[PDB]
């Protein structure tokens, strides 16, 4: 987590009720008395005693520090790879199914291009023996 | 614009290109047309693998000379071969058809590249994947060898800033054990 | 042997991102991880407070 | 009803409105992400603020079964289909490579046939006005 | 609906260890975490 | 997945855009042409 104004983790975390962003008081209540309650980054006023909240972390729980290791951290790795593998497989299939299809294109026009070659090698033939025989006959 | 621009197109193709045995199995092809065409195509990739090297392709192969044309004469033979265009196949008849075959010849053996449609021979085909797999085997122990080392390398190079978290992790949990033990604390201290 | 080495592949990759973009990621989150250290220990701290002032005054 | 992208139920189904096309939330923006807001199919850009539209249905019942009413059956199940899926990776990939070059040998033999099919033009050409020539010539009884 | 109020924060970064890049070693360390905390869980409620 | 008239798969489905909101083709196409173009659960005007 990030603090707004600051950058950093706020001491005293104080949340913003009118937008929800994450706030620390004493910067905020710099901010306001030099900016005339304005929010930052927003044109909203915002009201300290009642615009204001802070947040309270309730220790219950034993706190898992934010680690990879953890299960939590070790699901969004796991959705996040197959998020990527599945796109990558998807992209993959999709130039692949262009390639097939100009494939398909390709053997076509390949057995119209054998056609037209055979045409041409045969007229070219006719031509060459009938060239002969002109130049014999003509003695 | 000499140079062919099928091969412009990366789509990565061959180092190695064999003139001898290209030109021999061109002539070798019974028909006289196609002969001529895989002939002509054997001296493409013999220009192609000559003056355009691939990392990994031996230098100095010698190029072919072809005769210079004309591209209008060039647009001439591509009307005639789209005068003798048919109709053009569905794509998804094509992609009914390549399932077809998927389905009979299945994703490794249309991923594997020897399978000709004329290859029924068992032993060929047995032949074919243990040399795809020793190629395999080899790229599998080449990996592991780079992934090692980098492993490694990074493992040296993070463990100092590895070896801070589990001493934080335990000052975090002996402040919460305090921190409980100093709340129950609070509550039987106020009461009482 | 496909399998492992798309596995490995992958591993690789994770490794190379690692190289190039994981010590900031590091820092970051050991800061975090001392933050919350920092956030337990000063509310330790205000409870031991309390008991403190609860016993002087008692 | 499945998504494109993945060809399984989304958990967020979104609907393309140009095409009318089923999609999953995070997957999508991905992809504009990656691919700098192109629609996949097609060309056109994807509005993942207005042009996405959300579905609101009824939660799809897949059943649990009782041989994965355990963790041990669970994690071999998740670690079997894991592998198959990154070897039907693996293996598009292989197919995607070798008909990429069959294809270059087919565009090889294609360009070829077209510069075979121009000398062979350009010797019908010649002969053709050799033999004009040479009845031009000759007296036609 | 209403008493609910979100906050609007960046993605907190948790940093990939050296070891665990492959996805065995991923799913390892799933096995292991699951066994700890099933454990802790476990041990928590005979200690309660 | 279910329709929200019927309750079944729809064999040609389609989406009220305003509300986002799946229907059978057939089923919304006669609840409009009965209602005089009123979508289920909504009183807005919505065009088939």
């Amino acid at each position: 987590m990030l603090c707004a104004l600051s950058g950093e983790i706020p001491e005293e975390p104080v949340v913003s009720k009118k937008t929800g962003v994450l706030f620390e008081k004493r910067l905020i209540l710099k901010y306001l008395e030099e900016h005339n309650n304005i929010e930052p980054g927003t044109t909203e006023e915002l009201d300290p005693e009642t615009d204001l909240l802070p947040i309270k972390t309730s220790r219950v729980v034993r706190p898992r520090p934010p680690n990879f290791t953890s299960i939590p951290s070790l699901l969004k790795a796991f959705q996040d790879e197959w998020d990527a593998l599945v796109l990558e497989t998807y992209t993959t299939r999709e130039q692949l199914a262009r390639v097939r299809e100009e494939l398909a294109t390709a053997l076509y026009q390949h057995d119209a291009a054998v056609r037209v070659i055979a045409r041409l090698t045969r007229e070219r033939d006719e031509a060459r023996e009938a060239l002969a025989r002109l130049t014999v006959t003509g003695a | 614009r000499r140079r062919t621009q099928v091969m412009q197109r990366e789509l990565p193709r061959t180092a190695v290109v064999d003139i001898d045995a290209l030109l021999r199995a061109a002539d070798e092809i019974e028909d006289p047309a196609r002969a001529l065409v895989a002939r002509e195509a054997a001296l493409l990739m013999a220009h192609d693998a000559a003056k355009y090297p691939l990392p990994g392709a031996p230098p100095g192969v010698k190029p072919v000379e072809i005769p210079r044309f004309s591209d209008d004469e060039l647009a001439e033979a591509r009307l005639q071969i789209l005068m003798e265009m048919k109709e053009k196949p569905a794509p998804e008849v094509v992609h009914a058809i390549w399932n077809r075959r998927e389905e009979n010849l299945n994703a490794l053996r249309l991923g594997l590249g020897y399978y000709d449609s004329d290859s029924e021979d068992g032993e060929d085909d047995v032949a074919n994947i243990r040399a795809t797999l020793e190629a395999a085997l080899d790229r599998l122990m080449a990996s592991a060898e780079k992934g090692n080392k980098l492993e490694k390398k990074l493992n040296l190079h993070l463990g100092g800033y590895k070896n801070r978290a589990e001493m934080l992790r335990k000052k975090l949990g002996e402040a919460h054990a305090a921190l409980e033990k100093a709340r129950n604390a609070l509550a039987g201290f106020q009461v009482l | 042997a496909y399998t492992a080495q798309a596995y490995l592949s992958a591993r690789r990759a994770h490794l190379a991102l690692l190289d190039t973009h994981g010590k900031n990621a590091w820092l970051i989150g050991n800061w975090h991880l001392e933050g919350e250290v920092k956030a337990v220990e000063k509310e330790l701290a205000e409870t031991k407070r309390e008991i403190d002032r609860v016993s002087l005054a008692r």
